[PDB]
């Protein structure tokens, strides 16, 4: 048949329920799914003490931290440091098996409850490889990947080289075509198909042959933006079929080794990398070890055809074992076609761009700049409105785009402070961020106290404030206002709403700053002068430096302004230090500050023309020392586990010894 | 002490890491020795 060569399948197979359990319990070669089961378990292992971090939780877990934590569900608090480091030795023990294929189901479960432990304990460390290495622990918990290249084939007589049933592969199958085409749906929006996302990328070295036959503005709009819209459409349809694999498995290799080197993701371009053979045949690492020498395969797997096995349904009605893995092939991949788009139900967690970051497959749509963060916290008992530092007991920058986080954050710091004589603040963010390019602008409301908010998750957020879409088009304007200015003078683009206004401090620093009105009509307020000034259309207005001003925004449409303003001491420290440049070559904090550049040239030169083998022979000391660490730290807490707690100043002994860098 | 900041820093608009905590260096040697 024409549709049975190139879908793998008759219609006639999904005319039933028996005939679709027939058809996703098909038995398979296990080789395709062992060389995977190998490649994802190994990759985790490399995983855990770089990304997952067991050489940094001594850092981030510590006891007796007041830190504000951001987990899924508020009731997961994390265990004690002795006991955190067992959850990453559990999860070391379980992604080792899962490697070997050494008691595979309970390697699975002990590597799938503590990452998704530590996964669900920490929001701000969510992206979408860690949610995919989460998926792929949840799919290989009930694959049958022990059937080929394991111990358990070794232990197990009935679990080597034994058939596979087909949802193994169309499960693992049908998630690579979910990560790589509801990406390159996601890639669809406005800010990706005109070019603003990841607008800098295209000045790497490795677009260097683009820019050999386009412009530096053309690389970033058709290679960058509608070549990984157009790849990433159309990349597991090229994976699928037999007459487009050959060329479709050379454009997600390239996709994968750039985003290597490009960005540091962890092991998401490997982990992408090993499962696109999972869309070749099922048969191809038996024909790989068929055509190595022949002392060679006693060490490789076995090599003959596979045995019959339960978990398949031969052509024979199937039984429950058969029945529940094509019910899982057909709930998981509906499961995953809804969850990048179950925008609408969870609407608490809906900011400027939909939902919660990690589960969207949103890569690198919406990149952000953070202008002005304040958080203003009020005591309860005096009055005494008083400012917090901007980032105080968190362990990350990510809570300043999400309203969930924000709810925890100021919750969280309503029960720290009462440690620092503050009783019961009431805690107003006044966070400046501009997504894409555009306007600096407030998205959290700068005056309802955080803390009393009402955030729910399944509720929209009353405190956000709207993306203001309808100064989009203004982008291509500010483009030329910041190419019109020299290297001197910085500019800062800020649009506010009717009724708020900024209240800003230039410093003494910032001599000749200015404010030009672009769109709307703001009233600019010297404090100290106590005189106000309601500016047009493109006028501009002189600010006093080392003082305060406020910009009241009087206007019914959201007004647009910028603050074009110029460093004046950095000025006067650079033509004094071009001063004293070359009366240097003609034959006193300003000589501290002098000679500290100087070698911090020759550094930045000298890491530009040191050689090859010494940045792999440094990268991999860097890497062994992040192994070292989190084994030698884990067996310090182990011991206190087992042994007990030594005393201090033995732990003293250890700690010292296992920070030490083993060959620098 | 370091948890606050004053109205002159904290109003300026235009202007790997986890262990610049603010208690970290005391929990540290409590929960370690004196490293
Ligand atoms: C002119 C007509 C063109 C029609 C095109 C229509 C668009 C097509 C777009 C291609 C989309 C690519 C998705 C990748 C998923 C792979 C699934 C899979 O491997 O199929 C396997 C079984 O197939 C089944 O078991 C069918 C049961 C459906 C389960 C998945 C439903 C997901 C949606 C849930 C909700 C419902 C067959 O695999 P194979 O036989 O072992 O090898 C492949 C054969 N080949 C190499 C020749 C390809
Ligand atoms: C002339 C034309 C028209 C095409 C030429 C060839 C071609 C093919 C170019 C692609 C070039 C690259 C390199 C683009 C990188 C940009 C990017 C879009 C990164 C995001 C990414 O972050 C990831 C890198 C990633 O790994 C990933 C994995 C799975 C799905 C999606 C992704 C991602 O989207
Ligand atoms: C300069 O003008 C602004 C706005 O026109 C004044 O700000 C108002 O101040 C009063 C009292 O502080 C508030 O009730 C209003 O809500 C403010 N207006 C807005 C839009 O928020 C400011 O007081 C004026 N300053 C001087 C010195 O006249
Ligand atoms: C809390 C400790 C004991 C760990 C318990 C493990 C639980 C919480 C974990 C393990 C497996 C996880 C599931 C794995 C896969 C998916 C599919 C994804 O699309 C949504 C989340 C979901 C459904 C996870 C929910 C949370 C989960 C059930
Ligand atoms: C302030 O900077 C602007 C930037 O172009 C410049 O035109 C103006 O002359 C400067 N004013 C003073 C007093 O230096
Ligand atoms: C201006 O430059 C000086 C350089 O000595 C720097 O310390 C200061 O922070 C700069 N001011 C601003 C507002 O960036």
């Amino acid at each position: 048949s024409r549709i049975g060569k190139l879908l793998g399948f008759e219609w006639t197979d999904l005319s039933s329920w028996r005939r679709l359990v027939t058809l996703l319990n098909r038995p398979t070669d296990p080789a395709s799914l062992a060389v995977f089961r190998f490649l994802f378990g190994f990759l985790m292992v490399l995983d855990i003490p770089q990304e997952r971090g067991l050489s940094s939780l001594d850092r981030k877990y510590l006891d007796g931290l007041d830190v504000c934590r951001f987990p899924l569900l508020d009731a997961l608090r994390p265990l004690p440091l002795d006991w955190m480091y067992l959850v990453y030795t559990i999860m070391f023990l379980g992604a080792l098996g899962m490697m070997l294929g050494l008691c595979y189901r309970i390697s699975c479960v002990l590597f799938l409850l503590p990452y998704w432990y530590v996964f669900l304990l920490d929001k701000t460390s969510w992206n979408n490889h860690s949610y995919l290495y989460g998926l792929l622990a949840f799919q290989l918990t009930f694959m049958d990947a022990n059937h080929y290249w394991s111990v358990d084939g070794l232990l197990n007589a009935h679990r080597r080289n034994a058939h596979v049933p087909l949802w193994n592969y169309a499960v693992l199958r049908g998630q690579i075509f979910i990560v790589y085409f509801i990406a390159g749906v996601k890639k669809l929006d406005a800010d990706w198909v005109e070019g603003y996302s990841m607008e800098y990328l295209s000045r790497h070295w490795l677009f260097s042959p683009f820019k050999l036959l386009l412009s530096e503005e053309l690389t970033s709009l058709l290679v960058v933006h509608w070549g990984g819209l157009l790849l990433d459409l159309s990349a597991g349809f090229l994976l699928f079929f037999d007459v487009s694999r050959s060329i479709g498995l050379f454009f997600v290799s390239y996709f994968h080794c750039m985003n290597s080197q490009l960005f540091s993701i962890g092991m998401f371009s490997y982990v992408m990398l090993a499962s696109s053979p999972l869309f070749c045949s099922p048969e191809w690492p038996r024909k790989l070890v068929s055509y190595c020498p022949r002392r060679l395969q006693q060490l490789l797997p076995l090599k003959a055809a596979p045995q019959p096995s339960v978990s398949c349904v031969y052509k024979q009605k199937p039984g429950l074992r058969h029945q529940l893995g094509a019910a899982f092939t057909l709930l998981y991949l509906l499961e995953q076609l809804f969850l990048p788009y179950s925008h609408f139900l969870t609407q608490g967690y809906n900011n400027w761009t939909n939902g919660l970051y990690g589960y969207s497959w949103d890569m690198m749509v919406h990149s952000r700049s953070h202008q002005h963060v304040k958080i203003t916290y009020r005591d309860g008992r005096t009055g005494e409105l008083g400012y917090l530092n901007p980032g105080v007991f968190t362990q990350s920058r990510r809570w300043k785009d999400h309203a969930d986080m924000l709810k925890q954050y100021a919750t969280c710091l309503s029960r720290l402070l009462p440690k620092y004589n503050v009783t019961e603040p009431q805690i107003y963010f006044d966070i400046w961020v501009s997504i894409n390019d555009r306007f600096q602008q407030r998205i959290f409301d700068p005056r309802v106290d955080i803390v009393q908010a009402a955030w729910s998750p399944f509720q929209r957020t009353s405190w956000v404030q709207p993306l203001l879409m309808d100064l989009s088009p203004w982008r291509a304007k500010l483009q030329e206002i910041k190419s019109s200015l020299d290297n001197h003078t910085e500019v800062v683009f800020i649009a506010d709403f009717p009724g708020l206004h900024l209240e800003n401090f230039v410093s003494e620093d910032l001599g000749n700053t200015s404010i030009q009105l672009l769109q709307g009509e703001v009233t600019v307020e010297l404090v100290a002068e106590q005189k106000n000034q309601t500016l047009r259309e493109g006028e501009k207005m002189q600010l006093p430096a080392g003082e305060y001003h406020k910009v009241y925004t009087t206007s019914p449409s959201p007004s647009c302004y910028m603050y074009v303003y110029v460093n004046t001491t950095e000025l006067a420290l650079e033509q004094d230090l071009a001063y004293l440049q070359e009366l240097k070559e003609k034959v006193t904090p300003l000589v501290q500050t002098f000679l500290r550049r100087q070698q911090r040239l020759q550094e930045i030169e000298r890491r530009r023309n040191t050689p090859f083998h010494e940045r792999f022979f440094r990268f991999l000391l860097r890497k062994l020392y992040v192994f070292r660490r989190s084994f030698l730290m884990t067996c310090i807490s182990l011991r206190n586990l087992i042994l007990g707690r030594p005393s201090l100043e033995q732990l003293a002994q250890e700690v010292t010894y296992a920070n030490l860098r083993p060959f620098e | 002490g370091a948890a606050f900041v004053s109205k002159q820093e904290g109003s300026e608009v235009v202007k790997d890491e986890l262990a610049d905590h603010i208690g970290f260096q005391e929990a540290y040697r409590r929960f370690y020795g004196p490293v």
